[PDB]
RNA sequence: CUAGAGUACGGUAGAGGGUGGUGGAAUUUCCUGUGUAGCGGUGAAAUGCGUAGAUAUAGGAAGGAACACCAGUGGCGAAGGCGACCACCUGGACUGAUACUGACACUGAGGUGCGAAAGCGUGGGGAGCAAACAGGAUUAGAUACCCUGGUAGUCCACGCCGUAAACGAUGUCGACUAGCCGUUGGGAUCCUUGAGAUCUUAGUGGCGCAGCUAACGCGAUAAGUCGACCGCCUGGGGAGU
């Protein structure tokens, strides 16, 4: 495994002049579809506007910062006994995991009229009651009955 | 014995000061018990990395 | 009940590791266990859960005082060190730090080798 | 060459019937512990290095010398 | 006759034997105080041990065997073997000087002895370890490995048995044959301060030229060049029966 991954960038949002919410636009597209999923992003984001007064953007920025985790295991097996480690996130690494833990748990919303679905979702991050974050706690109290196996055939 | 000053140095005059004294090794061959044969491999195969030690360095030596 | 100038004792086996306080007559204040923290196998013989079990001694120690530690380390397994440094984290002065070890000069054949 | 010289701490001189009584010069030969030093560290010559520990061996039965940090 | 061999005289070094005695650390059982929920074990568990107060921890008593560190391609012994300290008897080897005996030597079929360990007989003694055995686990199955227990035995006195990869897979004895680096013990010579120097015997190791060897490899501690006596081999199974 030669190390050759190099990087590729993409930084495009006209319509509202953001950064984040372009490769977060990413994580919602399914085959390309870009333009229907462009316009539900929006969807749900006019809504939190109807919803709070405050601009939905910060409403977004605060939604990540709590879904967002801070350490997990890593499962590297000693080979003879199958051991878990509990790893520090790479910086760069913390922001997908949200994003990507939001959208699935939007499709098992079972709402109607689908950008209410993930409208809920950015609702509830900011005070803590969605299940994104419920799912984020549980498995930060995975690592402190992993904590033993920290650095001790780690 | 390690006596007492801030406390990471003390630690660390005691880490040493139980490998330079012992005791540590000579616990871990006290859980199985040697024949004396096998004891007598380990006089016959530490001799022989120490006399060979004594030759390949004098390759560096050159 | 006051004391002070107390003597920690420290047992580290392989599987386990027992921590006292104690006093100069050699008196039980408080025990703890690496088991009784809630580790109970693999985890049971690690270093960090000889923190856990350290602390947890060094907490009702503090019903009867005890600002002196003189402590005195006895086994061959993992957490040998890691449990003095969670002593003072307690906050207690530890004067000085002792080796007790028994070493049989011939004494009693050991068990036979495993395979 | 410190090695070196403690070969000459029983050779240049004709001290060589030491005692059990000079306990200025065993104390030089003994650990911190109580355990009796290589011959590889002192450097002395083996025929003393056997005769050194006789006299550690009845010294420490006298009570001059301990055996270890428990007693 | 004195070059082999042996004696008398100084002198060193050694776990070489046998008979008693005395230690210190650790393990276990028991007693007593404090103290209170687990200990122990393992890829992971379970059998087991625990409030009828364990582990831990301190004090005390009894008893049994082994003898850390020094300790090393180091020593001694004919080989097996031999490590605490002291007394007690007791064998042989090294090294120097000097006198004496004057070949008194070598090997050895038969025969005589000393023979690890397991085992066997009568009597002691019973700390740990541990075949047989018991239980748990693993396992298609597991008498096995691993875990918790556990008896003969291991220990001592007296007597027996006689085999082992009893090994340097090399019988004992004697004489010649380039070198170099180590090490035990002992005299030398030497300028002398040596971390000295070189030479010489008695051991014990690492490389190496001639030479030999089917090859690997040995090579002044020969499997090289030669002598003296002895033991033994003759295709594989059947059968060391």
């Amino acid at each position: 495994r030669r190390r050759v991954a190099a990087k590729r960038e993409v930084l495009a949002d006209p319509k509202y002049g953001s950064q984040i919410l372009a490769k977060f636009m990413n994580h919602v597209m399914e085959s390309g579809k870009k333009a229907v999923a462009e316009r539900i992003v929006y969807g749900a984001l006019d809504k939190v506007k109807e919803r709070g007064k405050a601009d939905p953007l910060e409403t977004f920025e605060k939604a990540l910062d709590a879904i967002a985790p801070l350490v997990e295991v890593k499962s590297r097996r000693v080979g003879g006994a199958t051991y878990q480690v509990p790893v520090e996130v790479r910086p760069s690494r913390r922001n997908a995991l949200a994003m990507r833990w939001l959208v699935d748990f939007a499709r098992k919303r079972g709402e109607k009229s689908m950008a209410l679905r993930l409208a809920g979702e950015l609702l509830d991050a900011a005070e803590g009651k969605g299940a994104a974050v419920k799912k984020r706690e549980d498995v930060h109290r995975m690592a402190e009955a992993n904590k033993a196996f920290s650095h001790y055939r780690f | 014995k390690v006596k007492e000053e801030p406390f990471d140095v003390a630690l660390r005059r005691f880490k040493r000061s139980c490998e330079k004294a012992g005791a540590l090794a000579e616990v871990r061959s006290r859980e199985f018990y040697e024949k004396p044969t096998a004891e007598r491999k380990r006089k016959a195969a530490a001799a022989v990395k120490r006399h060979a030690k004594k030759v390949q360095r004098e390759q560096r030596r050159r | 009940k006051t004391v002070v100038d107390g003597i920690a004792h420290i047992h580290a086996s392989f599987n386990n590791t027992i921590v006292t306080i104690t006093d100069r007559q050699g008196n039980a204040l408080s025990w703890a266990t690496s088991g009784g923290s809630g580790f109970r196998g693999s985890r049971k013989s690690t270093p960090f859960a000889a923190q856990v079990a350290a602390e947890r001694a060094g907490q009702a120690a503090l019903e009867y005082g005890l600002k002196n530690l003189d402590v005195n380390v006895k086994g061959p397994g993992p957490g040998r060190e890691s449990a003095v440094r969670a002593l003072n984290a307690c906050g207690y002065k530890i004067a000085s730090i002792t080796d007790v070890t028994p070493i049989p000069h011939n004494g009693c054949r050991p068990p036979k080798k495993r395979r | 060459f410190f090695r070196r010289r403690r070969f000459c701490r029983f050779t240049a001189e004709g001290v060589k019937e030491i005692d059990y009584k000079d306990l200025n010069t065993l104390k030089a030969y003994v650990s911190e512990t109580g355990k009796i030093v290589p011959s590889r560290i002192t450097g002395t010559k083996a025929k003393y290095q056997r005769q050194l520990a006789t006299a550690i061996k009845r010294a420490r039965y006298l009570a001059l010398l301990p055996y270890t940090d428990s007693h």
